């Protein structure tokens, strides 16, 4: 189907794309006691892995799935809480500020060098169909 | 036919006893550029299919060769019937 | 016909690759409504489909003519969006790029083909 | 299977409840 | 013989063709952390020969193997991601960015250059056959 | 061979 | 029949 | 002999 | 030598060490 820079430059840029909405959906969460069912909110985590469709020689990046971090969950004293335990200590995400931040930042100069890589292929394909005509 | 192998075998019997041309050449010249073209054009059909392994710049050179080697041909049968043309002017 | 027969791979294939340029800019122009699913079609397959009718029978003048008059597949969704649009932008905008540059290729080994046929005509 | 495939089936709706149900 | 370079600036154009692609791979997996085998992938180069037979004078250009870039492991200290060392040093490619970007550029530019070249030729070509007529 | 090109169709069919 | 685009239908919200 | 072009063969390599 | 002339005999390996 895709050609074979096309294919890899858009596993990139979807790759980065998950890893920003992976951020940005840690970032939100960031303050969350409880979920929909009554368990904390643990962040998420993306790994890439190399496409690598012929024998080692390149290939893009795939995503496996997305990972829940395992992480000593924050504990916060509020025993008045109904999910607090018998200690009465509610659980708070493991979300730290900083590496999300951090994970923003790269992800789009990763996207972005993509991008620039797709615009300068571009050209060079729109000028090898003139070798014919 | 019966007497087509009847007359094979005399031919064989004939070598026995004993022990390509323009045309041809012409025939051979136009059956080599019409295979080129025909790869070239299958080439490309399957580059159109999505077929993995062919390149876009093996395409895009093969179909400049085959438009070359058709261009070569149509200037041999150009010169070739001018050439003719003249033999026949010919006065006798 | 017989020139039919030469340009007709061609020409199926140029006039796929429009009808897939217009479903892929479709997706494009529908990114933002809740519940649209992204749709496509198999190139390959329809190619075939193509590639691979009895036009009715005129006994006099005024007897009229026979009058003449793809499938697509979802787009499997990347990310689960809360509107229910399965519409990826990357995937789509990296599919129309392509599908531009195979349209102008298509056209390029038509428009080959074509004058091929017309010099060996010229003279 | 992979993103980006083609089905023919349409994808089950993207429903985000808030409370378990 | 005008017609061998048909052949030396075709082979010139596949191999920067080549060349590309294995530094766009580069580019996009220089955030990967997992290949399929779970080793860390590790930035590939191709090296270019002159395409010449014993005894042939000058030729084109081929790809004779590619082989795996001699840098050091970019290590990171993550002992919480599931993939990690004895002491967690996450080991990440040792992709260096600026120089896969100039790479595509450069490759770009060759790719450029040798289609005129053979437009050029072509158009020599039927000139030549346009001899006395 | 080992290597497909830039401009050759998704190696994976 | 979709709905309203972007902030509303992007929110989550109690059937109804 | 060739060699692999671009940033590795232009960038100043290891003494040995 | 002339830079853009022509000579029979080849230029001679090039290098650029950081300590001499």
């Amino acid at each position: 189907a895709l050609l074979n820079i096309f294919d890899i430059a858009g596993s990139a840029l979807a790759a980065q794309s998950k890893r920003l909405n992976v951020a940005a959906s840690n970032l939100a969460n960031a303050d969350s006691v409880t979920g929909p069912d009554g368990q904390p909110y643990r962040a998420k985590q993306v790994v890439f892995q190399v496409d690598a469709a012929p024998g080692q020689a390149t290939g893009g990046v795939k995503v496996a799935s997305v990972i829940e971090s395992q992480a000593p969950e924050k504990l916060v004293y509020e025993p008045g809480n109904p999910l607090a335990d018998a200690n009465g200590y509610v659980k708070m995400p493991n979300v730290d500020v900083v590496g999300e931040m951090v994970n923003t930042m790269s992800a789009s100069r990763s996207y972005q060098a993509n991008i620039e890589v797709l615009n300068t292929v571009k050209s060079m394909m729109l000028k090898t169909l003139t070798l014919g005509q | 036919a019966i007497q087509g192998i009847e007359g094979v075998i005399s031919q064989l019997q004939a070598t026995a006893m004993a022990a390509v041309s323009f045309a041809g050449q012409l025939h051979a010249a136009l059956d080599r550029i019409s295979d080129r073209q025909a790869a070239a054009r299958v080439q490309a059909e399957k580059f159109t299919l999505g077929e993995p392994g062919i390149a876009l710049n093996d395409v895009m050179a093969d179909m400049q060769k085959a438009s070359v080697s058709m261009q070569m041909g149509i200037q041999v049968r150009n010169k070739l019937v001018a050439a003719y043309q003249e033999v026949m002017s010919m006065q006798v | 016909d017989r020139l039919d027969a030469a340009l007709r791979f061609q020409q199926e294939a140029l006039n796929l690759r429009a009808q897939r340029q217009e479903i892929l800019a479709a997706n494009i122009a529908n990114a933002d409504t809740p519940g649209y699913q992204a749709r496509d079609i198999d190139f390959a397959s329809e190619l075939k489909k193509v590639m691979v009718g009895v036009a009715l029978t005129l006994t006099s003048s005024h007897h009229i003519p026979a009058q003449a008059v793809v499938d697509l597949l979802y787009r499997v969704p990347d990310q689960p969006s809360l509107d229910g649009n399965t519409v990826d932008m990357d995937r789509e905008r990296t599919q129309f790029a392509d599908n531009s540059l195979k349209y102008q290729m298509g056209l390029t080994v038509l428009g080959s083909q074509l004058k091929g046929m017309m010099n060996v005509l010229q003279g | 299977g992979v993103p980006g495939a083609l089905s023919n089936q349409p994808a089950p709706p993207n429903e985000a409840p808030i409370a378990t149900p």
